[PDB]
């Protein structure tokens, strides 16, 4: 035994290109669509929640994580490599900074770490790269909110509104010509959820949607009272009874 | 195609060649068997007489695990040693901790795992041997076989090498013939018998029979070595049914 | 074993070439275009983002132009991710310079650090390198402005006017056409814009396909400043130097 | 860690990555070494392709190891730096162990020696470099001009040249310098440098760096006109 | 591509073999054992006349008792020299006395396989190891990058060996003087060497019980040449 | 061709050794059966005993990971054993640095995880196992969670694996069609084996001695396997109905 | 707390002649005021005709004697069974001692 | 053929071909012969040099006092495993004031070998070993492959030509085991053994190595002068 | 470093005309408590050996673990395990003199005194102490603790030198052994009066006694002492 892989196995062709990370990038585009729309007091991120079999308990599948209190993250590609990421994720908000700091890092520092841990695995020995794409929502108090891409390369970029895998360039067209800077997070949610029904091709519900934002503080998700200004998570998962709600008027 | 070349790669039909390619070094090897009885487990063993010049009686191949375990094995002799040498560690270590001897079937998952282990990695080979092994415990009588996949069952009777088909065969007679049970001193007699029946695929050259048992009232749980005149007895009992 | 997999991304071609590096530099030729200018009072660094979506986020976007300290700051032309690996690694060892010595890292010794490790990574551990080339633009009281560039060779070399990523050598024959050593800050703006203007894939150049920086010791008596660009900012330097 | 063989023999008994090392040499830019009676003089060529070059900053091609010894090269830029870094820190050890600066030629074994190392160890391929080193020993007049290259071997020369078209002026120093008669001054040493350099650098520009080292630590770069005096003064000998 | 420690199917070390084929291509050296002393020679084939050919060392001490020639990459002796010498300050320190010429030689040899993926491959270097020892007396070995290593009472080694070796097996007999076997090694050098002999591009050395490894200077090995030019215009 | 050896991405972005090691799975030719009751959790599989000269009571592709979890393979037993090793080894260390036992879903998850890591280091070659994980949990009730090389998992209502796993699939979606909720309505976990064997029969189209079986149940506090004669007096009352 | 070491007693006399060596010692060994032995022999023959004698602690003393013994048996396989002069003896035991100068053997030697 | 590259690697037959090519080795080095009474037992190699102005290349190695081998094929591995056998013999004395038995030291180069044939990066041991010995037991001999193979034998004969020796022994058998307490007796036949193996060379005072040990015997070599009264 | 907390007394043994006899108490201290009564400190190892512990008893049942672990690996492909091959007390010694020495080097000792009684292949007794320190001799009689101080004075008395073994018979020999356990039991505070004794001999083998008790005690005149 022993790890005897130490070498890269992505490495530059003739022409430049990182043959690894292009075929990551293919297997992202096979990938359930997924998107992101910012608006002024919040932000919204949704995808489709593709069951493999109806015996499958579809709710005990997440494909919206929860990072931080006021960050979330959604994918488009390989599922386990996502869950994995999202448990690294979790780990170095504590590790290099709330274990330093004694808060939650702001989302682009988080999403700087998550970016530095797939490039890590386009370099190092005997490791293929990350098959998805994420996006990355948030909100702190200097940098208020924000909407991030996450590539197999390790790039990321911020976005106003973006769409990811397999209907993303028809999405992201749907995006361009809705989205304002005047966008409140009921008219984003709306958008979000009328971009989404284009790429679904069956049931379009709140059982097959899974949709969060980040928003307004949630007190009421705190867990505990009595500490003025602990004022709880921004982040929230939409209820399949919320989604099914804003479906009518659609 | 090039998906045999490396050990712990999948073919398209889910197969890793390298074991199946293991396999065909322990079918090569010469036959052994063993017979589980009432109260215990029999082991047996060709050993090909390449030349007058190998000294008789001297030339041993069953081996002792701790004081209750035998094993014999088919293929390439020095991994055979290879994992008893690991089981004897297993054995040691389970016995230091626990104090009572390792269990039959809690030692046959440790080697299980050991040989599983040389599958997963290119960075090592696949074990040339089939293992039979077994002995008494607590719960009684054990005999199990053990192949180069990892893979192992628990037995009534058991055989590998070149004459493993003529062996089961006579193997299956007695499981039919003695559904009842069969006792220490007539397994030995059988696997006489059924060895040198077997020999038959390895006629060009003459051979030297080897016979170990763990019985509890014949040898009180631990494993000894037939030897002697009840070895004799054993012999000419075969000798008496090739005619 | 694992032998067969192995590329071997540090050996030589039968030419003495390093095929790596040349390979990762064809990479950087297809990056937007960087650009450094050196006046003697201060120093330009002008950028192009790769081609931009009307979605993307631009005044909160940093995909070129990096502060490494208060005195020098690089532009990037290459893989972005691995930019911001070698970017942090430099951060840290002009810390290190200043806690040990109490002075500012003058600025070939953080280019020659980075350009080390670049190195280190064609001669041996098996891995494929940084496909990144950097330009530098700094300050120190030793050398004054200084303007350096380094590839994934490990390579560096020190600069008046210098261009990295897509169309260097169109760029490169604009700026020595136009450069003077007695230049001005507010002229090696316009060179930089003009050079940019010309060399470019697009149609026209824009405020929102531009990163820009200044280094000048246009700060109140003897000290240096750095200026990355707003969005609003760069489209007043677009019209004002008639670019648009 | 990476642990592969890079450095292995062929079937007729040669090691081709050393050999591909020499190639990275033959395309590095020109330089040379040669030693008068009192001094050793060491000339390099610059390509012209870049202009708009800031020489002040731009790594010079000549190195100081000590006060006393210095270290030019052809090849791989990049990797010259780890020999030379290597080089210095060896330097300063030498000093602090033996309470004695390093002789020219144990400086040399021991760049030498590391050069070898990297032909046969794991994970590594042989430096891209071949180097002359010059200097006089301490307390010491006689000059000394030694000459590596990327298998390791190295060796003591009175003029040498290494690099692009180093053929066409090993040629040149062959038939130009005699064994009897070194160039007595440094005048003349740096003018016999210069004219070797002309056979193969183009423009007599700023082209041609030269490097004087003189006994008991003194080293001095030449700078441009005062090189270009060198230059002015050989054309006029030429036309006849 | 391949491992660097395989057997080929004749039941041989490939990467071996090939350093064999770089130690011919090595220049050429002699040895010669008599009971008066071991002799040492050198072929030293400077590259360019520019070359300052007494920096050429291919002759090298290893201890005042044991001297050694080289022939192939003699890069690669150094380490080689070094922990030889290592070897035989080592013994003294812990024995207080000299070490045998044949156990600094298996010491050395022992270096020879220790590769694979240790270092990266076999030295491409062959060394003759010449000294004297109280017990065996005057005695010259070869060690080669396979780690066998024999006695010899004469041998050659490089590019012109078989045939410098074709003539030890013609004149070398029990009764050699150290004075006929000097001008034997300068003889035979002479016959294989490209360009001509002289002092300058030849090295001569030897080993005696009572003034140790002494490398010859030029002007000891210029009369040494001709004094071989008149003995030969003698018949 | 070298993308078909190691886990690493084919031009369509595929990992071939994962699909392969799907292939694996079936080997045994084994179909496997879970599902969840009121009060418990019930999987069965499929025994196949060939040689003659084997001892049956040791031949078994169901494990008691820990005292409340079972888990079933379908897939090689030299995999399947190191597969369960791991569980258990997992599901002790759980227990006493957190204090509590390790939940079904839990250990799905962390199987899983594993399995990801063998689909992205190349020196580890995927296990050739689908791992099916049953308990009553403590705060979800009757689980069923299944794991597969390529790091997936997720919970089921009820659930089937092996070659002919469709036909049992869609046998069992057309009853929850009908029933309209997530179980079996049933109070004994007796009647719930007797549902899980008489929707194999149906769904296989093939009858069952008591050795053709094999059962695991899983209740709250423990979970069990049935003998062959507790397997019999089941085949006996679904004969007689 | 454990002390790791101890006195056996004993007393030992080597004197060298003209063509001829003695190495004497008694054979009590003792600790504190009790008799462990009347007869527990401590100079031995080492081989190459060289007799060692290493006097104090006995555990020590016997650790000392069987490394030295070692040591005669390597340097004949690795020096051609060469004959080890007591002058090496000597040079090569100051080496077995220094090894463990910060945990001494706690012996008085005599070859 | 596409399955020799490595000793990790087996071919579609089940075959380790660098542990064959291992194997190859012996069969190129210079013949050596083993045999034994009850009494005693005797090393006999034939030694092979590089031209007549070299030595002749030392085929018997001492392990013990009661113990030690002859080689053919690669000499260093042969110094690699006897250097071995001399620690594990040694050890086997200063922790259990015991003599190793020879099977032990059979077993433990078996074990040792293996370990090359079964992991990357090592290649099989390019040597086959003949182990006498004279221990608790009486008289041994061993015949070790680089395979791991170790058999227990009353002769034998491995190396280039070797088969004939080996058909001798197996003719004399009965003669040469009975020869008990007659030493001289024991190696003339030893040599008349080696003899068969012979062709256009014969057996001279430089050439010809011998070893016995036995009963009241430590393992002594014999070479040179001392082997004149049996050529 | 540590200090013995369960304590085992004197071991005593000696040399006779044809073997060796030795004998320890059944007791094991806590201190001056005399906690445990039903301990065996006489561990035979195959039928020719004997080893007899005193000192600290977690390192005694260590050291017997280390010896049963010895027969079976001994027993490992060896067919001349009960027979050529087979364990003698010397290598058995040698073992534990080996680990003693080892562990007391490591300033991590056994805490222990071990004599080692048996009869090897060729007849000859064997006889030999090794304690904590990696201490070791022989002499005709050994004894630890207190057994050196008071019975090996006794035990010399019959076996003073290596001329009076083969004029010591079993029955003398054993006599002097039961008489020396009664003088320790009197004057030995953390002694029992319950012992276990073995014989060794190269004709009759190994006899292993079990529950013998001091007797013939002599209290009688203590009635008629008064006062101080
Ligand atoms: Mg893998």
């Amino acid at each position: 035994m022993t790890d005897r892989y130490s070498f890269s196995l992505t490495t530059f062709s003739p022409s430049g290109k990182l043959g690894q990370i292009d075929y990551a990038l293919t297997a992202v585009k096979q990938g359930v669509t997924s998107l992101g729309i910012k608006a002024t007091n919040g932000v919204v991120i949704a995808t489709e929640k593709k069951s493999s079999s109806p015996l499958a308990m579809s709710e005990t599948l997440s494909k919206v994580s929860l990072l931080t209190p006021d960050i979330g993250a959604v994918y488009s590609g390989m599922g386990p490599d996502y869950r994995v990421l999202v448990d690294k994720s979790r780990k170095v908000a504590h590790t290099s900074y709330k274990r330093i700091y004694g808060e939650y890092p702001p989302t682009k520092l988080l999403v700087s770490e998550v970016a530095k841990i797939m490039q890590e695995a386009t370099q190092s020995g005997g490791v293929r790269p990350f098959g998805v794409s994420l996006l990355i929502a948030g909100h702190d108090e200097f940098n208020g909110f924000s909407l991030y891409q996450v590539d197999p390369s390790g790039s990321y970029f911020p976005w106003k509104a973006t769409a990811i895998g397999k209907g993303s360039v028809a999405a992201k067209t749907f995006l361009e010509k809705r989205w304002n800077d005047e966008l409140e997070l009921e008219d984003a949610i709306h958008i979000a959820l009328l971009t989404l029904k284009e790429s679904v091709e069956g049931e379009f519900n709140g059982d097959t949607i899974e949709l969060a934002i980040i928003g307004d503080e949630n007190p009421d998700l705190l867990g505990y009272t009595g500490i003025p200004t602990d004022k709880g998570p921004r982040f929230r998962k939409l209820t399949s009874q919320e989604i099914n709600d804003r479906l009518e008027a659609l | 195609t090039g998906y045999d070349l490396s050990n712990s790669v999948f073919s398209p039909d889910g197969r890793n060649f390298q074991v199946e390619y293991a396999v065909k070094a322990v079918e090569n090897g010469t036959t052994s068997i063993g017979i589980k009885c009432n109260d215990g487990v029999v082991f047996a063993v060709e050993k090909l007489i390449t030349s007058k010049l190998l000294v008789p009686q001297k030339n041993v191949k069953i081996q002792v695990v701790d004081r209750h375990i035998g094993c014999v094995y088919s293929g390439l002799i020095p991994d055979g040693r290879h994992l008893v040498n690991r089981g004897r560690e297993e054995a040691a270590s389970f016995k230091k901790l626990y104090k009572t001897p390792i269990p039959i079937p809690a030692f046959a998952d440790r080697l299980g795992q050991y040989v599983q282990a040389h599958t997963l990695y290119n960075s090592v080979r696949p074990f040339g041997v089939s293992t039979i092994f077994g002995g008494v415990d607590k719960n009684g009588a054990h005999l199990y076989m053990l192949e180069p996949s990892g893979s192992y069952w628990g037995y009534k009777g058991a055989a590998t090498g070149k004459g493993r088909q003529s062996a089961k065969a006579e193997l299956e007679k007695l499981v039919d013939h003695h559904p009842e049970g069969l006792s220490a001193r007539e397994a030995v007699k059988q696997a006489a018998k059924i060895i040198y029946l077997a020999h038959e695929d390895n006629k060009e050259k003459d051979f030297e029979l080897e016979i170990s048992w763990c019985s509890l009232s014949e040898t009180n749980g631990l494993h000894k070595f037939v030897k002697g005149d009840l070895l004799q007895e054993a012999i000419d009992f075969a000798q008496k049914e090739i005619n | 074993g694992s032998r067969r997999y192995d590329s071997r991304t540090t050996i030589f071609s039968p030419e003495g070439r390093l095929y790596q590096v040349e390979y990762a530099l064809e990479s950087i030729s297809h990056a937007g275009t960087a650009i450094g200018i050196m006046a003697s009072d201060g120093i330009v660094l002008a950028a192009e983002r790769k081609v931009t979506s009307t979605l993307l986020e631009q005044d909160t976007s940093t995909e070129k132009l990096y502060k490494l300290n208060d005195k020098i700051a690089v532009a990037v032309a290459g893989l972005t991710a691995d930019a911001e690996i070698l970017i942090n690694t430099a951060r840290i060892h002009a810390q290190n310079y200043l806690k040990t010595y109490n002075e500012d890292i003058p600025v070939e010794i953080l280019v020659r650090r980075l350009s080390d490790i670049k190195q280190g990574y064609t001669q041996h551990g098996g891995l494929r390198p940084f496909g990144v080339s950097f330009i530098y633009a700094g300050y120190d009281d030793r050398y004054g402005y200084q303007l350096y560039t380094s590839n994934p060779s490990g390579n560096y070399t020190g600069w008046k006017a210098i261009s990295v990523g897509a169309n260097t050598s169109a760029a490169q024959t604009l700026l020595q056409m136009d450069y003077k050593d007695d230049m001005k800050v507010d002229d090696a703006i316009e060179l930089a814009l003009k050079t940019l203007s010309k060399t470019t894939d697009s149609s026209a150049l824009t405020y929102d396909r531009l990163e820009f920086a200044t280094i000048r010791k246009g700060a109140n008596d003897g000290e240096v400043y750095q200026k990355i660009f707003k969005p609003q900012e760069i489209k007043d330097i677009l019209v004002k130097t008639g670019i648009t | 860690g990476y642990d592969r063989a890079l450095s292995i023999f062929s079937p007729d008994g040669h090691i081709f990555q050393v050999e591909y090392a020499l190639e990275a040499v033959k395309r590095g830019t020109c330089a040379v070494g040669v030693k008068g009676k009192n001094c050793v003089v060491l000339g390099c060529e610059r390509r012209s392709t870049l202009k708009l070059q800031d020489t002040r900053i731009t790594p010079s091609k000549v190195s100081k190891i000590d006060s006393h010894v210095v270290l030019s090269f052809s090849g791989l830029n990049a990797d010259s730096r780890i020999l030379i870094e290597k080089a210095r820190v060896e330097a300063q050890s030498h000093r602090l162990t033996l309470e004695d600066p390093v002789t020219v030629e144990y400086l040399t074994r021991y760049v030498a020696g590391v050069q070898q190392r990297y032909t046969q160890s794991g994970g590594v391929r042989p430096f891209g470099v071949s180097t002359l080193i010059a200097g006089f020993d301490p307390r010491d007049d006689e000059p000394k001009l030694y000459q590596t290259e990327p298998s390791g071997i190295y060796s003591s020369w009175s003029a040498q040249t290494i690099g692009r078209n180093s053929k066409t002026v090993r040629e040149f120093l062959e038939k130009n310098y005699d064994r009897k008669e070194p160039p007595a001054t440094v005048e003349e040493c740096v003018k016999l440098t210069v004219r070797s350099l002309l056979e193969v650098v183009q423009t007599g520009a700023k082209n041609i760096e030269i490097t004087v080292v003189k006994p008991d630590s003194d080293i001095v770069a030449l700078s441009s006109e005062e090189i270009n005096q060198y230059v002015t003064q050989i054309e006029q000998e030429k036309q006849e | 591509d391949r491992g660097v420690s395989t057997f080929s199917p004749e039941g041989r070390l490939f990467q071996v073999e090939y350093s064999l084929e770089a130690i011919k291509l090595g220049s050429t050296a002699i040895g010669i054992a008599t009971k008066e002393g071991v002799v040492l020679g050198v072929e030293k084939r400077a590259t360019s006349p520019l070359l300052e050919s007494d920096s050429i060392e291919k002759i090298v001490e290893i201890d005042r008792h044991i001297g050694c020639a080289m022939s192939g990459l003699t890069a690669d002796a150094r380490s080689m020299i070094e922990h030889a010498r290592t070897a035989a300050v080592t013994h003294n320190l812990y024995y207080d006395e000299d070490i045998n010429v044949e156990s600094l030689t298996q010491s050395v040899c022992d270096l020879a396989l220790r590769f694979g993926e240790l270092m990266s491959r076999p030295f491409g270097v062959a060394l003759l190891i010449a000294g004297h020892d109280a017990d065996d007396g005057y005695q010259l070995f070869h060690a080669e990058p396979s780690g066998t290593f024999y006695r010899y009472n004469a041998k050659a080694i490089g590019s012109g060996s078989e045939g410098a070796q074709a003539e030890l097996l013609n004149e070398w007999h029990s009764s050699l003087t150290l004075k006929e076997a000097e001008l034997l090694v300068l003889k035979i050098l002479k016959q294989v060497m490209e360009e001509k002999l002289d002092e300058n591009n030849a090295q001569l050395s030897c080993i005696t019980k009572q003034d140790g490894f002494k490398i010859y200077d030029n002007e000891k090995t210029a009369e040494l040449i001709k004094e071989l030019k008149e003995k030969e215009a003698a018949e | 061709g070298y993308d078909r050896h190691i886990t690493i991405f084919s031009p369509e972005g595929r990992l071939y050794q994962v699909e392969y090691a799907f292939k694996a799975t079936n080997q045994t030719n084994i179909n496997s059966l879970a599902v969840r009751g009121k009060d418990c959790t019930v999987v069965i599989s499929q025994k196949k005993v060939p040689d003659k000269l084997l001892d049956p009571t040791t031949v078994s592709y169901i494990f008691c990971i820990s005292r409340t979890i079972g888990m079933v393979v379908n897939g090689p037993i030299p995999d399947a054993r190191n597969a369960a090793l791991r569980a258990k080894a997992e599901a002790a260390e759980f227990r006493y640095k957190y204090g509590y036992d390790m939940p079904c879903d839990v250990l799905a998850k962390r199987m899983a995880n594993l399995s990801q890591i063998y689909t992205q280091r190349a020196y580890m070659r995927p296990l050739g196992v689908i791992l099916t994980f049953v308990s009553v949990d403590e705060e979800l009730g009757p689980s069923i969670y299944k794991t597969d090389p390529a790091g997936y998992y997720v919970g089921y209502k009820a659930t089937a694996t092996g070659p002919k796993q469709q036909e049992i699939t869609t046998n069992l979606e057309n009853h929850f069609k009908k029933s309209k909720i997530d179980h079996i309505n049933e109070e004994s976990w007796e009647k719930v084996v007797e549902f899980a064997i008489t929707h194999m029969i149906d769904a296989l189209g093939t009858e069952f001695s008591k050795n053709d079986l094999e059962v695991g149940v899983a209740t709250k506090d423990k979970f069990f396997t049935l003998s062959a004669e507790n397997i019999e007096e089941r085949l006996v009352a679904i004969a007689e109905q | 707390q454990f002390n790791p070491y101890g006195d056996n007693g004993g007393t030992i006399l080597g004197i060298a002649g003209e063509d001829f060596a003695v190495l004497a010692g008694d054979t009590r060994n003792i600790t504190d005021y009790s008799i462990n032995s009347r007869y527990e022999p401590k100079v031995f023959d080492c081989g190459d005709n060289i007799v060692m004698s290493a006097n104090g602690f006995a555990a020590d003393g016997d650790a000392l004697v069987k490394r030295f013994k070692n040591s005669v048996k390597w340097y004949h396989f690795d020096h051609n069974d060469k004959k080890l002069s007591i002058n090496s003896a000597a040079r090569n035991i100051q080496h077995l001692l220094y090894g463990k100068r910060f945990f001494p053997y706690y012996v008085h030697t005599i070859i | 053929n596409n399955y020799d590259g490595d000793t990790v690697t087996f071919s579609p037959t089940g075959r380790l071909f660098q542990v064959e090519y291992a194997l190859e080795a012996i069969k190129q080095g210079s013949v050596t012969v083993g045999l034994r009474s009850n009494t005693h037992a005797v090393l006999v190699a034939l030694k092979r040099n590089a031209d007549e102005l070299s030595s002749y290349q030392k085929k018997i190695i001492k392990c013990d006092e009661h113990m030690g081998l002859s080689l053919a094929g690669l000499a260093p591995d042969a110094r690699v495993l006897s250097n071995y056998l001399r620690q594990q013999c040694n050890y086997s004395s200063l922790v259990f004031n015991r003599k190793l038995a020879v099977e032990r030291a059979g077993h433990l180069l078996c074990d040792k070998a293996q370990k090359n044939t079964q992991s990357y990066g090592g290649r099989p041991y390019g040597v086959g070993l003949l182990i006498i010995g004279y221990d608790k037991s009486g008289a041994h001999l061993l015949e070790f492959q680089p395979s791991g193979n170790v058999t227990e034998l009353y002769g034998t004969a491995i190396g280039a030509r070797s088969q004939g020796a080996k058909t001798y022994l197996e003719r004399t058998l009965d003669t040469f085991i009975k020869i008990d307490g007659n030493p001289d007796e024991l190696i003339k036949a030893g040599v008349e053994a080696i003899s068969q193996s012979l062709r256009d060379e014969s057996l001279t005072v430089d050439n010809l190595s011998i070893a016995i040990v036995g009963k009241d015997t430590p393992f002594t070599i014999y070479d040179g002068e001392a082997v004149a009264k049996y050529i | 470093t540590q200090q013995p907390i369960v304590t085992g007394t004197s071991v005593i043994s000696m040399k006779y005309d044809n073997g060796v006899i030795i004998a320890a108490d059944n007791l094991g201290s806590y201190g001056s408590l005399l906690r445990f009564n039903g301990v065996e400190r006489l561990i035979p190892v195959g039928d020719n050996t004997v080893v007899g512990i005193s000192g600290d008893i977690s390192d005694m049942q260590h050291i017997e673990r280390l010896l049963k672990d010895l027969v079976t690996e001994n027993a490992y492909d060896n067919p001349l395990a009960d027979a050529e091959e087979a364990l003698e007390p010397s290598y058995i010694f040698e073992y534990l003199a080996t680990v003693m020495y080892q562990r007391r080097s490591k300033m991590n000792p056994l805490w222990n005194a071990i004599i080692v009684a048996g009869v090897q292949s060729n007849g000859d007794q064997f006889l030999r102490y090794v304690n904590l320190l990696g201490v070791t001799y022989s002499s005709p009689t050994l004894a630890t603790g207190f057994g050196a101080h008071m019975a090996n004075p006794l035990l010399r008395k019959v076996v003073d030198r290596e001329s009076d073994i083969p004029k010591t018979t079993v029955q003398v020999a054993e006599e002097a052994i039961v008489n020396a356990m009664r003088v320790l039991y009197y004057r030995d505070a953390r002694s029992s009066r319950n012992f276990s004794l073995a014989i060794i001999d190269k004709n009759t083998g190994l006899t292993f006694k079990k529950n013998l008790q001091v007797e013939n005690m002599k209290w009688d005149f203590a009635k008629d002492i008064k006062g101080y």
